[PDB]
């Protein structure tokens, strides 16, 4: 198996 | 031999659906009763972009050998992949798919696969981990391009001819897809931000990292071009077998536990290949994680026999950034790798600065004299100026390890520094808001040290700690130093 990962996402807010 | 729409899917299933009472997540991290609910070849939607669907390929380009690598999957979700890979993709590009079983639990969850047309199985007669586990296939494989998928994908409408189409061309590409989304909850497919690719911080786990402006830009002007990239996301990639061999495979001294893309990633880009990302090529996958891996945390040693194989082989003097990321790896042992250093020798690979400047440069290097770096960690939150400016209060905020307002270094002036603004005892009445204002370097208001197995920061010359109690009543705040939650921060790097 892979090592799990998380589901692709980021802050939902911009620098 | 039978073709798989033959596949008699409700008698594999079979006697390994869930119960009532069991744990729906026991098998494999993800919603076994919704995966065995759908067909082995359930439609999915064409999230590819609509110029994808504009472009012909030559018969001729070269077959694969898939190999799909598992332990203990569910079985649904294992004879999904499977057929996803049959039913989407032109038969005489799929020379074999080869199955690897890591010595999973049951042999019959390979085992009864092997009547498909086209599979093969391969058992481990002990957990050997994904890595040697793709040796195997790859040395088994007939084909000229290997192709490695997880045993928990499904292919989308043409997914293979474009990956073919890039390393027929030039065999030094390696290849993936796009990774879509299957819920681990109630496997709906879905598509991800487009402008998301695979990094990692210094602490060397795989994060998706957001595409800056310029690469945004750039991706705007054409959304279906390759997109080069640092790190392999996901089980998935494609590249000439030929070139797989030559650049030595697989490290066969990994274990089990993490790193599966690292070392990869880096002798590929190092050694004069290169890893890109191909829109028009679109896999879901089941992810099962909910959140990042905590560090400080035990993840750290799990992973790290096979981080160290990778950081003290390719990254040079950038390996001391890891251990100050990951202290905790520091003195865990990881094998004898003289092997792998005689191949970087042997292949004539770049130094890792010129990974850093050439291929990350995205990925934030320490000063020279910075003596801790990266973000203030207080349990799953993080020092945050919330987007101020200077006169502005800090707080804190969930961390979302994407940088920004919440990248933060201890100087070796003792500031507590993001881009030119400065933690600042404005007031140093015990329970008053410390401010952001522009850095100077003989202001004592602007002094913070770490203290107690830098685990809290103190203001220089005071009693006065940094205290998030007052985070609701406004920002951080300077408080008499005590054994207080409110009052625990970390840097993820301690230099
Ligand atoms: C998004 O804005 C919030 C405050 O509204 C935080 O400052 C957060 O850290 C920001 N995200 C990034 C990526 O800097």
């Amino acid at each position: 198996g892979t090592t799990p990962s998380p589901v692709p996402t980021t802050s939902t807010c911009s620098a | 031999k039978v073709r798989w729409p033959d596949f008699n899917q409700e008698a594999y299933v079979g006697g390994t659906m869930v119960r009532s009472g069991q744990d729906p997540y026991a098998r494999n991290k993800f919603n076994q009763v919704e995966s065995d609910k759908l067909r082995m070849d359930r439609a999915i939607p064409d999230t590819r972009h609509d110029q994808c669907q504009r472009k012909q390929w030559r018969v001729d380009l070269p077959a694969t050998s898939v190999v799909i690598t598992f332990h203990n999957e569910a079985r649904s979700a294992l004879l999904r992949t499977v057929v996803s890979v049959l039913k989407k993709s032109p038969p005489h590009l799929i020379k074999e798919i080869i199955l690897v079983d890591d010595y999973s639990n049951d042999p019959e969850d390979g085992a009864l696969l092997g009547k498909i047309e086209k599979v093969r199985v391969l058992r481990n007669d002990r957990r050997e981990g994904l890595m040697r586990s793709r040796v195997r296939g790859a040395d088994a494989a007939q084909a000229k391009v290997l192709t490695f998928l997880d045993s928990h994908c499904e292919c989308n409408e043409h997914w293979l001819e474009p990956l073919l189409e890039r390393v027929a061309e030039d065999r030094t590409r390696v290849v993936s897809p796009i990774i879509d989304v299957i819920n681990m909850d109630n496997f709906q497919y879905v598509g991800a931000s487009a402008d998301l690719k695979g990094g990692f911080d210094w602490n060397l786990v795989f994060k998706w990292d957001y595409m800056t402006p310029e690469q945004r830009r750039s991706r705007q002007g054409n959304p279906v071009a390759p997109i080069k990239t640092p790190m392999i996301a996901g089980g998935l990639f494609v590249m000439d077998k030929f070139y797989f061999e030559e650049l030595g495979k697989y490290d066969m001294m990994m274990d089990v536990w993490g790193g599966e893309n690292l070392e990869i990633s880096f002798r590929v880009w190092q050694c004069g290949g290169s890893l890109e990302i191909i829109p028009c090529s679109r896999v879901g996958h089941v992810f099962r994680k909910q959140h990042p891996y905590t560090f400080p945390g035990g993840s750290g040693t799990v992973f790290a026999r096979n981080t160290r194989r990778a950081a003290e082989v390719w990254m040079d003097e950038y390996k001391n950034f890891y251990y100050a990321a990951v202290p905790s790896a520091r003195n865990v042992p990881y094998g004898n790798i003289q092997s792998r250093l005689e191949l970087r020798k042997k292949l004539s690979c770049k130094p890792f600065k010129w990974y850093l400047e050439n291929v990350y440069p995205e990925l934030r290097v320490p000063d020279h004299q910075d003596i801790a770096f990266g973000a203030l960690q207080q349990g799953t939150n993080c020092l945050d100026t919330l987007g101020h400016f200077a006169d502005g209060v800090v707080g804190v905020y969930e961390c979302h390890n994407a940088g920004g307002n919440q990248e933060w270094a201890l100087t070796k002036e003792k500031s507590v520094k993001h881009m030119d603004l400065c933690l600042t005892v404005v007031d140093r009445a015990p329970g008053s808001l410390i401010k952001l204002q522009g850095c100077r370097e003989d202001d004592s208001r602007q002094k913070w040290e770490q203290i107690e197995g830098n685990s809290k920061l103190r203001h220089v010359g005071s009693n006065l700690c940094l205290d998030s109690r007052t985070a609701k009543s406004g920002g951080l705040s300077v408080e008499v130093c005590g054994p207080a939650l409110s009052q625990q921060w970390k840097f993820t790097l301690n230099l």
